[PDB]
């Protein structure tokens, strides 16, 4: 009689229907992932649409509930969920015009060539520019071919990101949003659960605060990082001012992992290597499963279930067929899942796989939980749980332990200073960039700017916040930071610093259980079965109550802290502080590279 | 464990099952309803507005794994009543 019953049984009937829809989709992804035949395009091409059709279609019969009379908070939240529109808010000739102009972003990103003064060569995104950054260290080269790249990209996208942000604000308007900004931080919205509500701004000052106490870590970093660029190039940088964007080691300022061989500050020491001795072994992909599942039985976690090595694939196809084998990992359901990524003789290949096995135990931890609630509870922690055991994993103690690493060495002091430098130049460099990126998001977003001094005003705060210069200067008549791939297929960015942010916590909590000594980064998380059933208390949980909860579930706090950042690079920090008894801290943002 | 058996490729869609009635159920009972489920207050011809078919649909594959793969059970009921007992169980034979 009342609404709520009605509600269960609509979500009762989404339930079941989605899951078929999202299995045969989910089984057609896995079909072009293996085999990328033109008749599995067509199949998934029409699974797709049969799938977009049922949704919109329950949605629809769904926007006649109503959000008032219902008191139950998992159910509260499934029409949540539910009354999502979308791009259906809005009219369908605005509706298909951004869809074309979508098509239209992944068609010129996926097309993007430059061409050199010698038009002879044809670069395309892939074939040069990630390896001529990571393997030539020419100025030239490299300012030369980004701005190109930038040039042309943002020649042919600048308007279409104009009314991008033009139609995006009115589906916000439309969809009782002020900005499409607030659109996306719609995600961490939580209402109904006492001691538990979070407003869209509050992690705005989340963030603010986050960045109040992290500043000066990251402007030491910044004055260690210039200052090795200028022990190898003396003349083409400032003492003082700082550096331009097309000298921090990657594509577009993400990652500073490149810059290894130029920032690492003892070279004579032996990086910790497993390579040689797992050809020594002679390891295999089974193997190499086999090990991460008996890491995963020492926490508590489950098996593997024969479906697993039964249809996952774990080598190369060979060449008669060709497979993308980016390691990822959809949610297939009903105790089917399965992995498809290229397992070579490689300890990133370790990395990658002990990340997305966490995301394989993660996702099954929440196989019970309705449709609606089968995901982690916000965007970022399936992410955070994979990368958890990874760097667990990464520990040299554990390959002591579990035989890969003989017994017979020690820890050694600048090989793991080494190590640490590795895994703070491969994390905390992100962070920044992803900063920048969301805020001039969210403020484009806003519309507190008019159109005609975007790149002015965006690239003087990079340079006062995290010192990122034009190497050539533009007006508004360009459009570089939005040439990335996330922005370039509209995708968040808070994604990452809360898996950072949550895996650091992760880590810190569940050593604390694990009642381990000395300095944290040594920390295992082995013969724990305590902190396995704490973090599986936690991996259960999924969508049904709200991620600060589950948050609560490990660390004991509610919101997002900074103190796993600080507490995880103590030593780190120490020896940075000692050495920068000799050297300038800060940058000035006049200093540009064509200002002589 | 029934699923060569039972669970087919490109989609097992044979079975059936029922999750919603008016009321609730009696044990050992048939309830085969072709009726379509009503809620809301408005009963309706049928598969529309919150008008919802009882039985659904039992998706199977063979590649689904353990929890929800298509197990074959039965339950074997007996009565321990007064009656002329026509079900006995075995006897057995010896050397000589
Ligand atoms: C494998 O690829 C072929 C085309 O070469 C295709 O016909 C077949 O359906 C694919 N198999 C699967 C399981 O996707
Ligand atoms: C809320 O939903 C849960 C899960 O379906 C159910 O167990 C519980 O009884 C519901 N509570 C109310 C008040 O309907
Ligand atoms: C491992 O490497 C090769 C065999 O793969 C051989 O030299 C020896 O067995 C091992 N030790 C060293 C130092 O190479
Ligand atoms: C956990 O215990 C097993 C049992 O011997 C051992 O082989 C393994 O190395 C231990 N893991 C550690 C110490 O990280
Ligand atoms: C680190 O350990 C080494 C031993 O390999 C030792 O010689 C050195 O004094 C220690 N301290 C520093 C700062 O290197
Ligand atoms: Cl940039
Ligand atoms: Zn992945």
């Amino acid at each position: 009689s009342t609404t709520e019953e009605q509600a269960k049984t609509f979500l009762e009937k989404f339930n079941h229907e989605a899951e078929d829809l999202s299995y045969q989709s989910s089984l057609a992804s896995w079909n072009y992932n293996t085999n990328i035949t033109d008749e599995n395009v067509q199949k998934m091409n029409e699974a797709r649409a049969k799938w977009s059709a049922f949704y919109e279609e329950q949605s629809r019969m769904a926007k006649t509930y109503s959000l008032e009379e219902i008191q139950n908070l998992t159910l509260k939240r499934q029409l949540k969920a539910l009354q999502h529109s979308g791009t259906s808010a809005l009219s369908a000739e605005k509706s298909k015009r951004l869809n074309t102009i979508l098509n239209k972003m992944s068609t010129i990103y996926s097309t993007g060539k430059v061409l050199d003064p010698n038009t002879q060569e044809c670069l395309a995104l892939e074939p040069g520019l990630d390896d001529i950054m990571e393997n030539s260290r020419d100025y030239n080269r490299r300012l030369w071919a980004w701005e190109g790249w930038r040039a042309e990209v943002g020649k042919q996208l600048r308007p279409l990101y104009e009314e991008y942000v033009v139609l995006e604000n009115e589906m916000a308007r439309a969809n009782n949003y002020e900005d499409y900004g607030d659109y996306w931080r719609g995600d961490y919205e939580v209402t109904g659960a006492g001691d538990y509500d979070y407003s869209r701004d509050q992690l705005m000052k989340d963030v603010e605060r986050t960045f109040a106490e992290i500043k000066p870590l990251y402007e030491q970093l910044h004055a260690y990082v210039r200052a090795k660029l200028m022990h190898t190039y003396p003349s083409y940088i400032s003492p003082t001012g700082c550096l331009p964007a097309h000298l921090l080691g990657d594509m577009w300022g993400r990652f500073w992992t490149n810059l290894y061989s130029l920032t690492v500050p003892f070279e004579h020491k032996p990086s910790i290597d497993v390579t040689e001795k797992m050809e020594n072994q002679s390891w295999d992909a089974e193997r190499i499963f086999k090990e991460a599942e008996k890491f995963f039985v020492s926490i508590s976690l489950p098996y593997m279930t024969q479906g697993f090595w039964d249809n996952s694939m774990l080598t190369e196809p060979g060449d008669g067929r060709k497979v993308v084998c980016h390691p990822t990992a959809w949610d297939l359901g009903k105790g089917d899942f399965r992995i498809k990524m290229c397992t070579k003789v490689t300890m990133d290949d370790f990395l990658t796989a002990h990340h997305e096995m966490g995301h394989i135990q993660y996702d099954m931890a929440y196989a019970a939980q309705p449709y609606l609630l089968r995901n982690g509870a916000n965007e970022g922690f399936h992410e955070a749980v994979g990368e958890i055991m990874s760097l667990s994993a990464a520990t040299p103690h554990y390959l002591k332990a579990l035989g890969l690493l003989a017994p017979d060495f020690h820890e050694d002091n600048e090989t793991e200073i080494n190590f640490l430098l590795k895994q703070a130049l491969t994390i905390v460099g992100t962070l920044p960039f992803t900063y920048m990126l969301e805020k001039w998001r969210w403020m484009v977003f806003k519309g507190e700017i008019p159109k005609q001094q975007w790149m002015e005003k965006w690239w003087e705060m990079k340079r006062e916040i995290v010192g990122v210069v034009e190497p050539l200067p533009h007006d508004e008549t360009y459009c570089d930071p939005a040439c990335l791939f996330h922005v370039a297929e509209d995708y968040s960015f808070i994604r990452y610093y809360t898996r950072t942010i949550y895996q650091f916590q992760f880590h810190e909590a569940l050593c604390k259980t694990a009642k381990h000594e000395g300095a944290l980064f040594k920390c295992d998380i082995s013969n724990s079965t305590e902190a396995g059933q704490r973090l599986l208390q936690m991996l259960r949980l999924g969508k049904s109550e709200p991620w600060t909860l589950a948050l609560e579930n490990i660390v004991g706090i509610k919101t997002m802290d900074v103190k796993p950042l600080l507490n995880y690079f103590e030593p780190l920090f120490t020896w940075l502080k000692e050495q920068n008894r000799n050297s300038f801290v800060g940058w000035s943002t006049e200093w540009t590279p064509y200002s002589d | 464990n029934s699923n060569k058996l039972d669970s087919k490729h490109s989609g097992n869609y044979d079975y059936w099952y029922r999750l919603f009635r008016k009321s609730k159920l009696k044990p050992f009972e048939r309830d085969i309803s072709t009726e379509i489920y009503q809620a809301g207050n408005k009963p309706c011809k049928g598969k529309g507005p919150n008008c919802y078919f009882p039985l659904q649909s039992y998706g199977f594959r063979p590649t689904y794994g353990v929890g929800h793969q298509p197990y074959r059970v039965v339950v074997l009921s007996f009565e321990l009543l007064h009656a002329p007992a026509t079900v006995c169980g075995p006897k057995k034979s010896t050397n000589l």
